[PDB]
């Protein structure tokens, strides 16, 4: 209760540095009659802007029966690069991609959940295209409104970008300079993407089942026998060789092929190991 | 005598300026002095933050309706410095009570790290965390008083934004049936290893699995290597928190390519996990193949 009455004098500074516009309770005067030159905390504008300012989304209204866009927040530009003109007079299902309109359609149904029902949905949005439309996923969330024939269902929503962390090559933008492999501890391709095909000249599937020591080098085989122990016995961390590769055609390559090993996140068994086979 | 006339028109300035507050009439009958204090000088530092803002519609309202989590801005310092109100739908503690305390008053202790280093792939200002919550909230309401009150996970999304300020959104992982089900979706059951015991049958349409043949496989065999990291650090925290929500990934089909695909999970009870993975692509790459068991099954 020292503490209490010393709380009570902290807030009463707090509320002094506050209030624009003396004594504990001259204080209390001034910051009522502050109170009332200003029912819920925060206006609706207010949240909404607050809203924005969390979120990289807009809010949209749709009608439940065809998908037509009856309201389109301007923050549809800055979000999907879309003009406003591109959303009024059209359906969601103009702006979705093809593959989503059953989706879509599906959520828009109100046969078993109707008025105040939720949904959350995701989708993928057109965006503004310089020359084939371009699709970007957007998560939606929203609820089933009468919209005020008599007053038809609609759908009032909000579809937002980056909910999550964005899920390669990224040195030569026109032909692929690595792939990615995965391996058993024995050192069999269990997994391969497709760039092996411009870097080593194998389809996937001729390297898939295949040892990668059947790739290289005989000088440089010990030395890739050894660096895959020796990632076998770490526990994540990558280490890195250097051997030469034998390709489908054109000759032996250097390749670079750091590894690690893959720990399951319960029990720390080794999964496989995964591999970047970097063309030096 | 004087010094209890000042004391007692102290009370009284101090319940007027309760009267003051942006509440319902009568609520203010609730509250303590200090309770006033706290949402008395939060409300001023919230109307100078928006103050600040450069920007009335009937439409405005329709924004916190349309989201699902609840809004939360927080001081340099962690002191929470605004909720909505349906923060009580998740986490059954009010706005009355939240705004104005600090927010490790109401954290997970090993989760204060993690908060700490997102207050100071992705865009620079924005912020992605998972945090365990103090909630009063069983599947009865409100009926843990606060000391047994129990560790909700919330996905928490925003924005760094300048004081400075962190603007979240966040948002409830849902606890995980019968038919007729969706589209755009499939569950799964399994154990802490992750090793498939139970798979919906919609499998068989998304990626042409019959479920009987995933039970007893790894399910880090069938994602994309190029989304390893990410999946494993989502159940990394679906290990240690109960619940998670991975980014998007990309699963492996039976007979070649992959589709898109985003899911939950939880722990649940000795121990499992639930998954509900929504669909965001169909089958691409249908031709290619990228696994062993791919090239077995497509001959």
């Amino acid at each position: 209760e020292r503490r209490r009455r010393n709380k009570m004098t902290a807030y009463i500074t707090e509320l002094s540095d506050m209030v624009p516009t003396p004594d504990k309770l001259t204080i209390l005067r001034m910051a009522v009659s502050h109170m009332k030159s200003l029912p819920s905390f925060l206006t609706d504008q207010e949240l909404k802007h607050l809203i924005l300012e969390a979120a990289d989304g807009f809010l949209f209204i749709v009608s439940c029966e065809t998908g037509r866009v009856v309201y389109v927040s301007d923050s549809v530009t800055p979000v999907l690069n879309q003009p406003q003109s591109e959303w009024f007079g059209s359906t969601l299902y103009d702006q979705v991609h093809p593959d989503d309109v059953d989706k879509l359609r599906e959520q828009l149904s109100t046969s078993e959940n109707a008025m105040g029902s939720r949904r959350s949905f995701i989708c993928r949005m057109r965006c503004g295209t310089s020359s084939e439309p371009h699709f970007v996923v957007v998560h939606c969330t929203g609820y089933i409104k009468a919209w005020p024939q008599g007053s038809k269902f609609c759908l009032v929503a909000i579809g937002r970008l980056q909910v999550t962390s964005s899920p390669t090559d990224m040195s030569n933008i026109c032909q692929p300079t690595e792939f990615i492999s995965r391996h058993n501890i024995e050192g069999i391709f269990t997994f391969v993407d497709h760039r092996c095909v411009a870097t080593v000249g194998y389809q996937p599937q001729e390297l898939l089942g295949k040892n990668i020591v059947e790739f290289c080098h005989p000088e440089d085989q010990q030395l890739l026998r050894d660096s895959f122990q020796q990632v076998v016995k770490l526990k994540g961390q990558v280490l890195s060789v250097m051997f030469r590769f034998r390709s489908k055609t054109r000759e032996w390559l250097w390749m670079r092929t750091s590894s690690f090993t893959f720990q399951n996140p319960y029990s720390d068994e080794i999964e496989y190991i995964i591999c970047t086979n970097t063309n030096v | 005598d004087a010094a209890r006339s000042r004391r007692s028109q102290e009370t009284e300035v101090l319940y007027q300026l309760a009267h003051t507050l942006p509440f319902a009439r009568g609520v203010s009958a609730h509250l303590d002095k200090a309770s006033i204090m706290r949402l008395t000088i939060s409300y001023l530092r919230m109307h100078r933050l928006c103050a600040a803002g450069e920007w009335g519609e009937p439409l405005d309202a329709c924004y916190l309706k349309a989201l699902e989590g609840f809004v939360m801005v927080l001081t340099a310092e962690g002191d929470m410095a605004y909720l909505s109100e349906n923060v009580s739908k998740h986490l059954g503690l009010s706005q009355l009570e939240l705004i104005g305390h600090s927010i490790f008053d109401f954290i997970h202790p090993c989760d204060q790290e993690e908060l700490q280093d997102a207050l100071t792939l992705e865009a620079p200002t924005e912020r992605h965390f998972s945090l365990r919550m103090k909630s009063t909230l069983t599947s009865r309401g409100r009926t843990l008083n606060l000391k047994a009150a129990t560790w909700k996970v919330l996905h928490c999304s925003g924005h760094m934004r300048a004081l400075q300020c962190l603007v979240l959104i966040c948002e409830a992982i849902p606890h995980p049936l019968e038919p007729p089900l969706g589209r755009g979706a499939f569950l799964s059951r399994h154990s802490l290893d992750m090793k498939f015991t139970y798979c919906d049958e919609r499998i068989a349409e998304v990626a042409g699995y019959s479920p009987d043949d995933l039970i007893g496989c790894s399910a880090y065999e069938y994602i994309h290597a190029l989304d390893s990291d990410a999946v494993s650090r989502s159940i990394h925290t679906l290990l240690s928190k109960g619940q998670a929500v991975t980014g998007q990934y990309r699963f492996l089909a039976r007979t070649g390519g992959y589709l898109w695909t985003q899911t939950q999970a939880t722990v649940v009870s000795s121990e499992s996990i639930i998954c509900v993975h929504f669909l965001i692509s169909r089958v691409e790459e249908t031709g290619v193949v990228l696994s062993l068991e791919q090239t077995e099954q497509h001959t």
